[PDB]
């Protein structure tokens, strides 16, 4: 499987968003630390924290059950 | 977007005019930093009082002489993006329909 | 930094308690 981020476009034209959850949200490499379709996430970096850590913590379990 | 030698835009009534900063100021200390810079205000260098105490930068208009140079705070000295460019278009292009209107 | 300590201490107590 192949992976790309998405191309630079005109600011005009880029719809920035931003989650609720803050915990839960799967999102693609377009992430902004702090056609509706190139939206950038802004991730609220702590979320970033988060996200790694109960990710290590399936990765436990899925070897440890 | 807003620092020492880069490029600005900024209003001057209903066009704006690109320019350069030289001067950075920095109202809680009464101070603007230059490039060839702790320095107080100047002996022939002052700023307008509605900008003194506000984020004021000295730029000089490209295309103009260097008699003009400017000191422009925040208010109209926007920041230099695509949307900065398609602005300056878009009101070059009104200006161009004014002038078009006076004439046909 | 604590909701992330009192989360993590529930979850460290639960995975304790599923591999006592």
């Amino acid at each position: 499987k192949v992976w790309k981020k998405q191309r630079l476009i005109n600011k005009k034209n880029q719809l920035y968003y931003e989650p609720l959850q803050k915990i839960g949200y799967q999102n693609n490499g377009n992430i902004q630390i702090i056609n509706q379709d190139f939206k950038i996430t802004q991730i609220d970096e702590n979320s970033i924290k988060y996200d790694f850590f109960d990710k290590i913590y399936k990765s436990k379990m899925v070897q440890k059950r | 977007e807003f620092a020492l030698g880069g490029r600005c835009l900024a209003f001057h009534g209903p066009l704006m005019y690109e320019a350069k900063i030289l001067k950075i100021w920095d109202p809680s200390s009464k101070m603007y930093t230059s490039i060839p810079k702790p320095q107080k205000l100047g002996e022939d260098e002052s700023i307008p009082e509605e900008i003194i105490n506000g984020k004021c930068f000295f730029i000089h208009y490209q295309g103009w002489k260097s008699s003009w140079d400017e000191w422009v705070g925040y208010d109209r000295i926007r920041a230099y993006n695509e949307e900065n460019i398609a602005m300056k278009k878009r009101l070059a292009n009104e200006a161009k329909e004014a002038k078009k209107s006076l004439l046909e």
